[PDB]
């Protein structure tokens, strides 16, 4: 009785029952089969070859002639059978020893020199084939070869003078076979004593001059040696970490993360850099010559992984307290585990090493408990489902083996014990309930003829009855129908259907009255008489365009299969490093374009975003996981097809592509799919869609050279300017797309400079990045009237995601070049001045909440390098029509000097003071401050970081006035003391500040009185900052040539002779503040006692120094030169997510009471909306092809 | 092997199935309820809560619409003011021609970049790219063949030098053998 | 046997209840998707911007404004058309625009004519023919590579044979030089 309550981890793994181990070679598989199975039908088939083998090594015991060489060419075909049979029968003449002796005799150069004219090289290649056939024979055979010194015998062919290349390449193929086994690999890396190791000999061999394919084979062996060495280093690091903490260093964990990443990147590029290419196959840039078959290196990579106990090692790492805490160890380990679970060989590796796999699953589950304990899995920490996915994948492959091994026991009889079969099918069906489990079941059944386990399952129960209820419902038949339906629905990889379509269609046709079989037959409409090659692209495209009307109607559900196949046979997998391009992927695209493929994919996208557009508005997001999976698969396949039709067309040479139906449909599909994820973050399948959209839109930017941009009448009609127009005009089209357009433009636009990179970068990449940004600025300055509307429209909004993405756009889009930053900043400042003169005409300035939101936008922008300089180079007043910006900045400064009692002015003054802090912040600049070489001198850098002298005097007076004001808030006071700290770090700003204190001598006294009159445990930050600035004016007399002594500062602290009173009051207030909660209290105490000591260490009354050398800055460099000379790369909150918890929309968004119905007769007449919206919730309420 | 236990198991199974089916009914009623309760009306459309940006967009579009309407009425009355003259009539005819030309020019320009004569150009560009990739690969293979041919030349030179050494040693051995065979 | 059919019936009920648990999973995940734990920000975004009433009103207003603007510009250019007269700036500009549109329409017509499509098809056929010529050259190159490797193997074999013969002659010469010296 199988229980329905499914605990995903109540089932463990058991030893492999049907599939053989992936790392086991053919000989070991054969010997295990013949050891456990015993006698069988093929035992006779083994004996006729075993007798020939044992007679063949006996008839040649002392002869090394032509007939011996002929026997050497027949031994390899007899190895797998005869040698295994002899090993099981316990041969007493050491057949393996005689074979190794033959191999070493053949491989020597002094035995080849005793042969007839044309069979000595034949002897050498027969010997190297014997080396390759005895190295794939288990540890016994490999040790027998090595004890005879096969490495030192193979490296006699390689080092032989005047030898062929097709023979050295065969010897490389034999050396790779020897080092494939772990014993041979150890004997290769760490050779015999008093002799050079195989690795050193191979390096010395490679250092010579040899054919390109020979050195390619040498590099292929070296790349596998590197993988084995990386695995051994990982083993050593894991042993260190599991022995130190069991009774720790961060370097041994960062290096371990790097080594795990290297393992993953070596397994990605394993079938390209770790395999021995055929003898006739050359390493050309694109594969044009040689056989098309290449042996996979995973059967030996998994042997390396198992000999080093990689699963047990990652189990230890995922259970060590210090290593478990790192978030990079888990990601690096799960990347390797995901790559292993992608393949059939890797998943059989997981199942064969079941003892370690169970503990690995348990450790991953305990991480799912640890993340639950932390509670941070909602955001930042991704909602990882890899543990459950891997558990379900291994469990469904275990169930597949159970299904397969239940039909091997029926090759001589008929099925009688179906309780086990139904239990397996049930425990497999309940895996398909979760979306993760359903995805795992769809994935595993699509790997290397796994769906046959169910196809044969229904072919067996097509004999008992039709499959339905006549005398029995045939529950196994129904389970098989459901499982094949869910794998066909959920599997995006459709390689299984290539070989199973005929069988599945026959099963569907033979039973016409099944609810699941009819849907399965509708899922396989495109695969009727189809060959799954590049020549059947027209057939699939014709099918897709014939029933594009029935897109997600359950009648045209096979269009999803047609797109999955068409994306499977005409879209290359993501290229890896080292892969030589196959030329069939270009013919696939040429066939995808010959038959109308641009029209019938744009049409698919248009129909998709025309069907999804109605449920999207009504908060209906394809509820059922079947429809969600179908829509995601359809969209992803269409996007991949469009990307591979555009990347392979709009690359390199400039080809005009002015279709403009791809961007105008992608800006809407992004809205409908990737714009507003209700979970707060895009999941694994709606992020691939967004990346595909970004890549397709960016393919309109590639292929544009610096000759279509010379003329403005050709720049505005370019294939890039047109895409930018179609993306920018689709933002302000509908308010539902306001966020979608912003989040799309934030990915299209380049990242802000400088890049955070871990290594130094050549100047060529710096130049190409700056040229890319210049091109983006040129192609965006033709859309000036659209960026102006985007930044004039979303400014003042209270929707936190939209405002955040607007101020992110205005950061990305001002970091490109001078014109595109000056455009945005002119727009923002002109909008501010027009807002302030909008209600204060012929009157004193009046501030509303629109003004404070606008100032918040300006401040969020002003805290960045390029926007700060764009503000600065406008507010200086350089004559370009920029008087209004200077006057409005003076108006803001006057506002801060006199804030008043209004609650909205107190909210604007903090934004303006933060703007003042940002402008005066030296660190925020295009040219980062650096006294050493690599950048301009610091005094020449403050001219591109700080305002001019008049604006600096105005800012200093404003700061002093707002510090002296008794009505100023606390955040504004903190920001102003931070700004004074910023200005005290250099002689120029400090001189301006010092000159400002003479016209306002009570500013410091007023600020100190304010901080001591209202001091608490939370206001102590302002006091600490004030004392830090207080020392920064005195930390130079111990430096800065511009400063003041203690006497003048003390007399400046007093307008009435009571400064010691205030300093004391501050001293003994710390004692009553309990002085123990944090070290900040002690820091403030030591600072204040130091200043008190300086108080009585010098006479107080002494007027401030009047005349001294004035530090004058240089002329300010033009903004275009600053952007060109900007620091592009450096060695190393706003960007993590747009759906912030609360920044502006805390509890009051000033939603305006809009009267829509009465605002209709004034404009063009229109009927009542209520019926319009209520008509949309009856028919298109449920998911499917909507009427609108 | 008793039947009473099987009957009891069947009864408890059908009871559990019935419980699951009443949970079907409740859950599907909840699904039907949540998916369609957003009823708009008139009393809540007279006081719609819009964001300040949306209200500003509505105000801006309403104002622009008002100026466009009033200037369009001014344009219509100015059209009515003018009377028919041969220059006016030929101008009207040619302006209608210009509007038709603009419409069909946009239509032709969207046929050129979307129609068959755009797929043809894409096919031509892709065929040129494929042929140039194949030609570059063949050029690299030609250099590899050059390497093989220079290996052939080296081995031929080795054959020649070994053959000359063999000839000289063989003739020396023969002359020495028929030299000292008679003096013994 | 009564037990076999009873077990089959139990299997039927377990199958039905398994499908019922599947529909439990679907309805419960749909519930969790509809009533998901969501930030205030996403609710604000979907209630202020994605509000169907606001979206429909915005779309209608944009459409009406676009129609009014296009009618206004049509009326402005048309009243300019009654102001069209020869030898006047308006007349010259308007006639020049008309002639430019004539030329542009002729260019689009020649770029869309069947002659240009036939020319592009001929160029595509020529590129394809060049592609099969390259593939035939590649087949010849593969045959040349095969024959070069066979030549290399034969040359290595004859090099080894020559080395064998040269050795045999060298040791024969040395042994007979030591042997014949004793008879002097």
């Amino acid at each position: 009785v199988p229980p329905m309550t499914y605990d995903p981890y109540d089932r463990e793994l058991v030893p492999l029952l049907y599939f053989s181990c992936p790392y086991k070679t053919t000989f070991e598989i054969e010997i295990s089969r013949m050891k456990d199975q015993g006698p069988d039908k093929e035992n006779s088939g083994a004996i006729e070859a075993s007798v020939k083998l044992t007679e063949l090594l006996d008839l040649y015991r002392e002869d090394r002639g032509a007939k011996w060489v002929t026997a050497l060419e027949e031994i390899p075909s007899l190895i797998i059978k005869g040698l295994s049979y002899l090993q099981l029968k316990n041969t007493k003449q050491d057949s393996l020893g005689q074979l190794v002796d033959w191999t070493m005799q053949a491989l020597n150069l002094q035995v080849a020199l005793r042969q007839p004219i044309a069979l000595n090289v034949r002897q050498l290649k027969a010997g190297t084939k014997l080396v390759s056939s005895l190295a794939e024979c288990g540890a016994q055979g490999v040790t027998g070869l090595l004890q005879a010194g096969v490495i030192s015998g193979l490296f006699e062919l390689l080092f032989a003078d005047h030898v062929s290349s097709s023979l050295k390449l065969n010897a490389f193929k034999a050396l790779d076979s020897v080092i494939s086994m772990t014993e041979g690999m150890e004997a290769f890396l760490r050779g015999r004593q008093n002799e050079k190791s195989g690795y050193q000999k191979l390096l010395e061999l490679i250092l010579l001059d040899q054919t390109v394919r020979v050195v390619t084979a040498g590099s292929a062996i070296l790349q596998k040696c590197h993988f084995y060495e990386v695995l051994s280093e990982i083993k050593r690091l894991g042993d260190h970490l599991a022995e130190k903490t069991s009774s720790i260093s961060e370097g041994e964990i960062e290096r371990l993360i790097n080594l795990l990443e290297e393992v993953f990147h070596l397994m990605e590029t394993a079938p390209h850099t770790m395999i021995q290419q055929p003898v006739k196959s050359f390493p050309t840039m694109a594969r044009i010559t040689g056989p098309p078959e290449r042996d996979d290196p995973y059967p030996v990579l998994f042997r390396y992984l198992h000999s080093h106990h990689f699963l047990e090692l990652v189990t230890l790492l995922l259970s060590i307290p210090v290593t478990s805490a790192h978030p990079g160890v888990l990601q690096a380990t799960k990347d390797v585990l995901k790559f292993l679970a992608q393949s059939q060989k890797g998943l059989l590796f997981f199942m064969s090493e079941y003892e370690a796999t169970n503990l690995l699953i348990r450790a991953l589950c305990h991480f799912y408990d640890q993340d639950e304990e932390e509670g941070l899995q909602s955001d930042g920490v991704i909602d990882d489902a890899f543990a459950l996915w891997l558990q379900d994948s291994t469990q469904t492959l275990q169930c597949i083996t159970e299904l397969f091994s239940h039909f091997q026991r029926c090759t001589a009889s008929e099925e009688t014990d179906h309780s086990d079969l139904l239990g397996t099918l049930h425990n497999l069906y309940l895996i398909t309930f979760n979306p993760v489990g359903r995805s795992a079941v769809g994935h595993v059944f699509s790997l290397e003829k796994n769906l046959q386990s169910l196809i044969t399952l229904m072919e067996y129960y097509s004999k008992e009855a039709l499959g339905d209820s006549k005398s029995k419902k045939s529950v196994a038949y129904n389970y098989a129908c459901i499982l094949i339906l869910v794998v066909v629905q959920s599997s995006s990889d459709v390689q299984m259907l290539e070989q199973h379509a005929a069988s599945l269609l026959k099963l569907c046709k033979a039973d016409e009255n099944n609810a699941k079989l009819q849907e399965l037959g509708k899922w396989l409409e495109p695969l009727k008489n189809l060959r799954f090659e590049i020549n059947c692209i027209p057939n699939l495209i014709e099918y897709v365009k014939q029933n594009i009307d029935n897109l997600m109607t359950p009648e045209g559900v096979g269009l999803t299969t047609a797109l999955r196949v068409l994306c499977n046979v005409a879209c290359p997998p993501p290229p890896v490093e080292g892969q030589q391009k196959d030329l069939k992927w270009n013919l696939a695209v040429i066939q995808l374009f010959s038959a109308e493929g641009m029209d019938t994919f744009i049409r698919v996208l248009q129909k998709l975003n025309s069907i999804l557009t109605q449920p999207w508005r009504l908060h209906v997001n394809m509820g059922t996981t079947l429809h969600r999976v179908t829509t995601i698969s359809m969209a992803r396949c269409t996007l991949t097809l469009l990307k591979t039709m555009l990347t392979e067309l709009l690359r390199g040479g400039s080809f005009e592509f002015k279709d403009m139906r791809v961007p105008s449909a992608l800006v809407t599909l992004h809205m409908l799919l990737c714009s507003i994820p209700l979970s707060g973050r895009l999941d694994s399948d709606e992020q691939k869609i967004q990346n595909d959209i970004i890549d397709i839109l960016l393919t309109f930017t590639q292929g544009v050279n610096e000759k279509l941009t010379i003329s403005e009448e050709t720049l505005a009609n370019n294939t890039w300017s047109l895409m930018l127009k179609e993306v920018l005009s689709s933002i302000l089209k509908v308010p539902e797309g306001f966020f979608s357009g912003l989040i799309l433009l934030s990915e299209l636009l380049p990242l802000p400079l400088p890049m955070q990179t871990t290594q130094v970068i050549e100047p060529h990449d710096i130049s190409v990045a700056l040229n890319t940004r210049k091109l983006w600025s040129m192609h965006l300055h033709v859309q000036a009237k659209l960026l102006q509307e985007i930044v004039r429209s979303f400014s003042g909004t209270t929707c936190q995601p939209i405002q955040h993405m607007l101020r992110r756009i205005c950061v990305q889009l001002c970091d490109l070049a001078s014109p595109t930053a000056l455009l945005i900043m002119r727009t923002v400042l002109d909008l501010i001045v027009e807002d302030l003169q909008s209600t204060s005409e012929d009157k004193e300035k009046q501030y509303t909440s629109q003004t404070t939101r606008l100032l918040a936008l300006l401040d969020a922008l002003a805290s960045h390098k390029a926007c700060k300089l764009a503000i600065l180079h406008l507010i200086n007043g350089t004559i370009k029509g920029d008087e209004r910006y200077a006057e409005i900045f003076q108006d803001l400064l006057a506002l801060v000097r006199s804030p008043g009692d209004s609650v909205i002015r107190q909210q604007c003054v903090e934004y303006v003071t933060s703007i003042l802090q940002s402008l005066c912040d030296q660190d925020i600049a295009l040219i980062l401050p650096s006294s050493s070489e690599g950048s301009i001198s610091e005094l020449e850098q403050l001219s591109n970081s700080l305002p001019n002298k008049e604006l600096m005097t105005s800012i200093c007076d404003c700061l002093l006035a707002t510090l002296a004001n008794s009505e100023s808030s606390y955040n504004c006071l903190l920001t102003c003391v931070r700004t004074m700290m910023f200005l005290a770090e250099h002689d120029y700003g400090l001189f301006h500040l010092k000159s400002s204190l003479r016209k306002n001598s009570s500013a410091l006294h007023s600020l100190l009185k304010r901080v001591v009159s209202t001091f608490s445990k939370d206001t102590g930050e302002l006091a600490s900052s004030f004392l830090e600035f207080m020392r920064q004016i005195l930390n130079s007399d111990t430096s800065r040539t511009m400063s003041i002594n203690a006497a003048e500062l003390k007399q400046l602290l007093q307008s009435k002779e009571e400064s010691p009173e205030n300093l004391f009051l501050e001293l003994e207030k710390l004692v009553l503040e309990h002085s123990k909660d944090d070290d900040n209290l002690d820091s403030l105490l030591d600072s204040v006692v130091g200043l008190k000591q300086m108080l009585e260490s010098s006479g107080d009354p002494l007027p401030l120094s009047d005349q001294d050398v004035e530090p004058v800055l240089s002329a300010p460099e033009s903004l275009q030169n600053l952007f060109n000379n900007r620091t592009a790369y450096v060695l190393a909150s706003m960007w993590f997510t747009p759906f912030q918890a609360e920044e502006i929309d805390t509890d009051l968004d000033l939603v305006k009471v809009d009267l829509i119905e009465l605002s209709e007769k004034c404009c063009s007449d229109f009927d009542l909306h209520s019926e319009l919206e209520r008509s949309f919730l009856s028919e298109p309420s449920s998911p499917g092809r909507t009427k609108t | 092997q008793q039947q009473q236990e099987s009957a009891r198991r069947e009864n408890i199974l059908v009871m559990r199935l019935a419980t699951k089916e009443q949970e079907m009914q409740e859950c599907t009623t909840q699904i039907q309820y949540l998916k369609q309760v957003q009823q708009p009306s008139v009393a809540q459309l007279r006081s719609t809560m819009v964001d300040p940006a949306i209200n500003l967009f509505f105000l801006k579009m309403k104002g622009e619409l008002e100026q466009t309407k009033d200037k369009l009425e001014q344009a219509q009355n100015e059209l009515s003011a003018w009377k028919f003259t041969p220059d006016s009539q030929t101008g009207k005819k040619l302006m209608a021609k210009c509007r038709m030309l603009i419409q069909e020019n946009q239509e032709l320009g969207r046929q050129l970049s979307q129609g068959r004569i755009a797929q043809l150009e894409a096919e031509l560009a892709l065929q040129k790219k494929y042929s140039e990739e194949l030609k570059s690969s063949q050029d690299e293979l030609n250099d590899f063949i050059i390497q093989l041919d220079e290996e052939v030349e080296g081995m031929q030179s080795t054959i020649l030098v070994l053959q000359q050494q063999l000839k000289e040693t063989r003739q020396q051995l023969a002359q020495y053998q028929q030299q000292q065979s008679q003096a013994s």
